[PDB]
């Protein structure tokens, strides 16, 4: 119950109201409270969230602790985390992120999507703004507004879905189907903005966004993923572009990095690594927890 | 298939923790099995009109009799426990969920929009926000997956098949949705091409022929007696070059098991 919660302050801010940091007056934890108000009743976007989220326990996810369910409100009660993950980059200029927490990272980012895989679950929206970082080296997926259930095999999805500079091909392309394949995608993006603190496409539109993907890996023809030419959204009339030497597309990374990488960022969605074969990469080997300071 | 075993392992540890009471009925007191098959039909119909995935249906019925397993309820409010589910179904499961609106609209003005959206809220509460439950539907699609070869026929007489099961609370409650969709799969299996539940099933399931006896005894009733049930909704709709016509095609005799 509210009673029991004092306010802090404002820290966010999503679609259907905004994230307080609060404490429980009582216990002393931190929490923040997604407050969701309610003429179409409780939205889409609150119903899969919760029911998702509950389902959702791991140490890389973030954690809802509670649901306050009044007449006019929806109180979601989560597990407090001080940053997120592009605050924390912007505040790590000219130093760099160490490649021990790079890798620290990717790794626990990596079990928290092989967890929600397992559950059958797409998050749909993984981005740096969208992970959240402790004071005790943690990485956690958060925001599941965009997150839905999936099935074996999948049917056609929404296809308005991910952010566009973290969409996979087979979403920008049009293809019927899409599964797990795209969660990887956006988080082979954000390995590589972890090390080189820029998006690594930035694109302004979906085709803006498919030709740099081409300029980077080359441009797809049925050679390197079979089907690609009777996409919906492929055209002939494609620049084609010759695949970089990948040493080239992150230079700081090491052998098993790229390798990593490349595979993470592979045009197949059925040839692209999955978040638990990934865990078993030679680029995690050395794996251990540092623990950043954070300017709050 | 990098997670379909475990997907199907978690569907198996939920659908436990999903399933009504079987009983419930009983402890009912103006509500009847005949009662839920009429809800259930309009369900059904409702769907098609709105064109609605199967998926839906099914999480639908689901958390209606979750909530009659501990919600007493008047015949007169029946409807509206069926419609606000019907809703939360479409939020979780649909692309595009049909508006409040349209849910107001079909119940013929029986009910409020303040009604409908206060019965979504207690709805909610009720089930403890624990939507995301594994239907027969969910099973059966794995299951086809392990056809040799893929039959459309096959697949679409196992759909029908399995929605019949969720008109009759008696048998049906008693079994949960991985058993009627092995069942389902079967007999629609047997029915088209004369083939049994496959070996690689056994592997991927644990179910044999002997442990899904029972539901398909129950089953095959019901398959014989389709065309006379009072309920006939399903029946339609399967006739539909959607589903490949397949409640026209003939249930077998006898079984063998
Ligand atoms: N800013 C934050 N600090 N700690 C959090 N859990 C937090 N926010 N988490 C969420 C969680 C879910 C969501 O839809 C949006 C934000």
């Amino acid at each position: 119950s509210m009673e029991n919660f004092q306010k802090v302050e404002k820290i966010g801010e999503g679609t259907y109201g905004v994230v307080y940091k609060a404490r429980n007056k009582l216990t002393g934890e931190v929490v923040a409270l997604k407050k969701i108000r309610l003429t179409e009743g409780v939205p889409s976007t609150a119903i899969r969230e919760i029911s998702l989220l509950k389902e959702l326990n791991h140490p890389n996810i973030v954690k809802l602790l509670d649901v306050i369910h009044t007449e006019n409100k929806l109180y979601l009660v989560f597990e407090f985390l001080h940053q997120d993950l592009k605050k924390f980059m912007d505040a790590s200029a000219l130093t760099g992120i160490p490649l021990p927490l790079i890798k620290s990272y990717l790794f626990q980012l990596l079990q928290g999507l092989a967890f929600c895989h397992s559950h059958r679950v797409l998050h749909r929206d993984l981005k740096p703004q969208n992970l959240l970082i402790n004071t005790e080296g943690a990485i956690k997926l958060a925001d599941f507004g965009l997150a839905r259930a999936f099935g074996v095999p999948v049917r056609t999805y929404t296809h308005e879905v991910v952010t566009l500079w973290y969409r996979a091909p087979e979403i920008l392309l049009g293809c019927k189907y899409y599964s797990t394949a795209v969660d990887i995608w956006s988080l082979g993006c954000i390995f590589a903005e972890m090390v080189t603190r820029r998006a690594l496409f930035p694109g302004d539109s979906e085709i803006d966004q498919l030709f740099r993907i081409f300029r980077t890996l080359g441009t797809p023809d049925e050679v390197v993923w079979p089907g690609v030419t009777s996409m919906p959204d492929y055209k002939p009339s494609f620049p084609k572009w010759a695949r970089q030497d990948f040493s080239k597309v992150v230079p700081p990374l090491d052998e098993d990095g790229r390798s990593l990488l490349s595979q993470m960022l592979h045009y197949d969605p059925n040839k692209r690594i999955s978040a638990k074969a990934a865990l078993a990469h030679p680029f995690f080997q050395d794996v251990t927890k540092p623990v950043p300071h954070l300017r709050l | 298939p990098d997670y379909h075993e475990d997907i199907h392992t978690y569907l198996r540890e939920m659908e436990v923790k999903c399933k009504p009471k079987v009983g419930y009925m009983k402890k009912q007191p103006d509500i009847t099995n005949s009662m839920r098959a009429i809800l259930v039909d309009w369900l059904v119909e409702v769907g098609e009109e709105y064109k609605l995935q199967n998926e839906t249906l099914h999480l639908a019925v689901n958390y209606i009799d979750r909530f009659l397993s501990s919600m007493s309820v008047l015949r007169g409010k029946l409807q509206l426990v069926g419609t606000a589910a019907m809703l939360l179904a479409s939020k979780f499961e649909e692309i595009y969920p049909p508006e409040v609106a349209e849910f107001v609209y079909i119940t013929d003005d029986t009910y409020t929009k303040k009604q409908v959206l206060r019965m979504e809220h207690l709805v909610l509460k009720v089930l403890a926000f624990d939507l995301a439950a594994p239907t027969i539907n969910q099973f059966l699609t794995q299951y086809f997956l392990h056809q040799q070869p893929a039959n459309c026929k096959v697949e679409s007489l196992a759909m029908f098949l399995g929605e019949l099961s969720l008109i009759d609370a008696d048998p049906y409650l008693k079994y949960l949705p991985s058993v009627i969709a092995a069942a389902a799969f079967h007999l629609a299996l047997y029915t088209v091409t004369g083939q049994s539940w496959p070996e690689s099933l056994v592997q991927k399931t644990g179910y044999t022929l002997e442990t899904l006896k029972p539901c398909l005894l129950d089953l095959h009733q019901t398959y014989l007696r389709a065309p006379q049930h009072a309920q006939q909704s399903i029946r339609e709709k399967y006739k539909n070059s959607k589903y490949h016509g397949v409640s026209l095609l003939n249930p077998p005799e006898t079984l063998n098991v």
